[PDB]
């Protein structure tokens, strides 16, 4: 479909696993705000100032009927469980990389599916939890998730980064690499 | 790997020359399958996966429900695009565009909306031979990203320039390289 | 439909009251209104399915609501004013969700907050024979009833020909009569009409009941007064054809 | 404020 | 609140064509409905418009939802006496979509009586034979009672009932309570 914008009024999610969901608007491809589910509690993620509202409960109740189409859907598919996809990691900096300056690392971990991963920054060779970030699972054509991480570094000539994931089809929990070429 | 059972629903949204053409399309989706959709240049629900055609068919038979998604491209689309229209539509943010070898690159980064043309200049004759350009990155924090690499002889060259332009810019960005 | 309970409540004064609800089954939004007298119904608060979703003209001084479980609900005022005299609707709606956002009305809870439980008597009924003038003049025979000295104005007034309920030709009051109006706890009365031809009131086999149901106390309203406890009852009134 | 799509419940 | 109705009661004769205003202001594209409350019943759902140019249309009664006017004005072509209740215009308001009424507009439709016959009867109790009632009968829909002047003397309000099976509906009155039916009823028009 062709539009001048598209947004998704609604991408709604919830699967058996955790059992977990999510509930996010999207416009042009970006994230508008998510609901915590379990703190009923909207988050927004919106680059600007505005005093908009939006009431969590429209979330529950919604996925509350997710919930219910979802059980008797999985009983009239004799039990066809989600088939699990390879994500493909991506590893970039936001900005330029100058030394002293600080930057933002990023993670696009794309093709997830079903929406259930880690994600995790290492520093030379060692875990970090300062500084890190992430995005809800947006929405793709294919029915499928993307997610971002963020990792605030700062370039110097010492400092080794590896992004993290973890996903059922993988089998192996990839790292990709990433070096601050000045 | 254990088991999971997902489910999907997307009330999309398309908009075409402000809110002349707006169009609705509610997916409902089993695991990566859309069962269930209601266009709204269709008027009812149309079953697209055997799944779907017991949900169709129920939907279809309720009168009160047809009403609301008929009405949802306005109550839903067009009502949060006059928001939309107040908040998102109104972000231009200026890209940062720098110059460095590896091959020259241009880095256009940080930069919103996502409509961006960049040229490539050698002397002052555009150089088109051997520009390969990558696809548009997004940041994923609404900003956008893009590097543009030539294929350079730069014996006896003098300056190379990037040329970028951009909603948010009302004088195109020039920056150069001798 | 919805299901409310009770369907009139009688309270004192200083008194704490419940208000209980079951909405359509599957219906998210849950609301309760409040409708005094010859007015509209006032909101009062909203429910999305156990969250409270609007409760900005709920007075929280005494007015407090809940729907735990998402399904019935239950409204509670304590302490009780006097101007709390009301219907308390209850209605639900899909919400979007199965259906449209039209609510679907309970028959409400009528609540007269009463002065003293002192102040409480049942209704008195008598019914009265058409006049040899009209069934001469007009062909057509008028009954009349009369419910008196009731309070509070809790009636339900019906016709019964035959033992079974007519509807054509009967005509109760819109609203009672105060017996003293300048009284604030005053008892009421109530007027109906019941008009049948000549023909039908000059049968000895036709038999007119007007039966008025009164809903007073409740089983566990302490009642020490000789005068016999005004639990909810019938008071009916009888007349037969005659030529 | 922001609206959003509902989905239905389908039959048990 | 957001919707306003036609302040103030109506009264209608039997065939008369009734309509009532109702106009909205919010901004968006909300829903906009009509309730009817018949006397001694609860709210019932009339009829609703969910957009733009539809009209509801139940029991005889009609209303296009209008956006060039903001309006959606109920309309009945030849009222009916069983017509007499409370209308309230509704349309849900807010994020949640909370349905608020307007004030709502009483409606009484008076029947046409054809041939008048007025007369002040005394009927008698049942049960008893020196306890009776006088009643105003088969007067003119245009006729009225007012309330005695004495505090002690109970006069009730004006009703219509009407025998289907024949095809008739007339008008009545009760008083009862030293006075007697012949200047009971007086103070009021009594043609
Ligand atoms: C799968 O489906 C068919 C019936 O639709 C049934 O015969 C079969 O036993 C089922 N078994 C499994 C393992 O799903
Ligand atoms: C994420 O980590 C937790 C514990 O650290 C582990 O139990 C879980 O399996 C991990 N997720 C995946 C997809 O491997
Ligand atoms: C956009 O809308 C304008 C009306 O203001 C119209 O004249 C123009 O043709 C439209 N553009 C299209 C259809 O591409």
């Amino acid at each position: 479909i062709v539009a001048d914008h598209v947004a998704s009024y609604g991408v709604n999610l919830y699967q058996s696993y955790g059992p977990s969901g999510q509930f996010t608007h999207e416009f042009d491809g970006d994230e508008e705000f998510y609901v915590d589910l379990e703190r009923k509690e909207t988050v927004w993620k919106l680059p600007l100032f505005h005093r908009l509202r939006f009431d969590p409960q429209f979330a529950l109740t919604n996925i509350a009927v997710l919930k219910h189409n979802l059980n008797i859907l999985i009983k009239r598919s004799n039990s066809t469980a989600a088939t699990n996809e390879v994500p493909e990691v991506t590893v970039f900096s936001k900005s330029p990389v100058t030394l002293g300056q600080p930057n933002t690392l990023i993670c696009l971990v794309d093709n997830i599916f079903p929406p259930v991963v880690n994600i995790t920054w290492l520093s030379n060779g060692h875990s970090v939890t300062e500084g890190v970030s992430e995005t809800s699972f947006l929405s793709k054509s294919d029915h499928s998730f993307f997610k971002i991480s963020y990792l605030t570094f700062l370039p110097s000539a010492d400092e080794i980064y590896d992004c993290k994931v973890e996903h059922w089809g993988l089998d192996e929990p990839l790292l990709k690499h990433w070096e601050p070429e000045i | 790997s254990p088991e999971d059972f997902v489910y999907q629903f997307k009330g999309m949204c398309y908009f075409t020359n402000g809110t002349e053409r707006v169009r609705l399309v509610s997916r409902s989706i089993y695991n990566r399958e859309e069962i269930v959709r209601f266009d709204s240049d269709v008027g009812e629900f149309r079953a697209v996966t055997l799944l779907g055609l017991p949900a169709a068919e129920y939907w279809n038979s309720q009168k009160d429900i047809l009403e609301r998604k008929r009405a949802a491209v306005d109550r839903v689309c067009r009502h949060n695009y006059q928001l939309e229209l107040r908040t998102t539509l109104q972000r231009r943010v200026e890209p940062t565009v720098t110059i460095s070898p590896s091959l020259l690159v241009c880095s256009v980064t940080d930069f919103y909306p996502a409509q961006i043309k960049v040229r490539w200049f050698r002397n002052g004759q555009e150089e088109t031979a051997g520009v390969v350009s990558t696809p548009l990155i997004r940041n994923g924090d609404w900003t956008f990203q893009i590097l543009v690499m030539l294929e350079m002889t730069p014996q006896r060259g003098d300056v190379y320039t990037c040329h970028v332009e951009h909603p948010s810019l009302q004088s195109p960005i020039t920056v150069e390289w001798r | 439909g919805v299901a409310q309970s009770p369907r009139y409540k009688i309270i004192e004064k200083r008194q704490s009251v419940a208000f209980w609800c079951n909405p359509i089954s599957g219906h998210a939004t849950l609301y309760w209104y409040q409708q005094i007298l010859g007015q509209g119904p006032k909101l009062l608060i909203q429910f999305q399915n156990n969250g409270v979703v609007d409760d900005s003209q709920l007075p929280k001084d005494r007015f407090s609501a809940e729907r735990l479980k998402g399904v019935d609900s239950t409204l509670k005022i304590q302490p009780a004013k006097l101007e709390d005299s009301a219907v308390y609707l209850c209605a639900s709606s899909s919400g979007g969700w199965g259906g449209g956002t039209e609510a679907f009305f309970g028959q409400g809870t009528r609540l007269t907050v009463v002065e003293d439980l002192k102040n409480v008597f049942p209704p008195e009924v008598a019914v009265f024979e058409p006049s040899e003038a009209e069934i001469s003049h007009t062909q057509k025979a008028t009954l009349v009833c009369l419910a008196t000295g009731f309070y509070p104005d809790h009636v339900e007034l019906s016709w019964w020909v035959n033992g079974k309920e007519v509807h054509s030709g009967v005509c109760t009051d819109p609203q009672p009569l105060k017996e003293q109006p300048a009284l604030n706890d005053s008892r009421y009365a109530l007027s109906s009409r019941l008009r049948v031809s000549a023909t039908f009131w000059q049968n000895p086999r036709n038999h007119f009941r007007c039966q008025v149901q009164f809903y007073g106390l409740s089983e566990n309203d302490e009642w020490t007064q000789d005068r016999a406890k005004p639990v909810t009852q019938i008071v009916s009134a009888e007349a037969w054809g005659r030529a | 404020a922001p609206f959003s799509e509902q989905e239905q419940p389908v039959l048990g | 609140n957001s919707v306003t109705q036609m302040e103030g009661p109506v009264t209608l004769s039997e065939e008369a064509f009734l309509t009532i205003n109702c106009t909205y202001t919010a901004t968006g594209y909300p829903s906009l409905f009509w309730y009817v409350q018949y006397p001694g019943e609860g709210l019932q759902l009339l009829l609703k418009a969910t957009k733009a140019d539809d009209k509801g249309s139940n029991k005889g009664f009609e209303a296009t939802y209008r956006k060039e006017t903001t309006s959606f004005h109920l309309e009945k072509g030849s009222v009916q006496v069983s017509d007499s209740a409370v209308y309230f215009c509704a349309s849900p308001q807010g994020g949640s979509e909370k349905l608020v009424f307007g004030k709502g507009t009483k409606l009484t439709v008076n029947p046409y009586i054809q041939n008048p016959d007025p007369a002040v009867y005394q009927l008698r109790d049942s049960k008893s034979s020196d306890k009776s009632v006088c009643l105003f009968t088969d007067f003119d829909s245009q006729t009225n009672v007012s309330q005695s002047k004495d505090s002690d003397v109970y006069i009730t309000d004006k009703c219509v009932l009407d025998m289907r099976s024949m095809d008739f509906k007339s008008n009545s009155a009760v008083a009862w309570s030293d006075f007697a039916c012949a200047n009971a009823f007086n103070n009021s028009i009594i043609p």
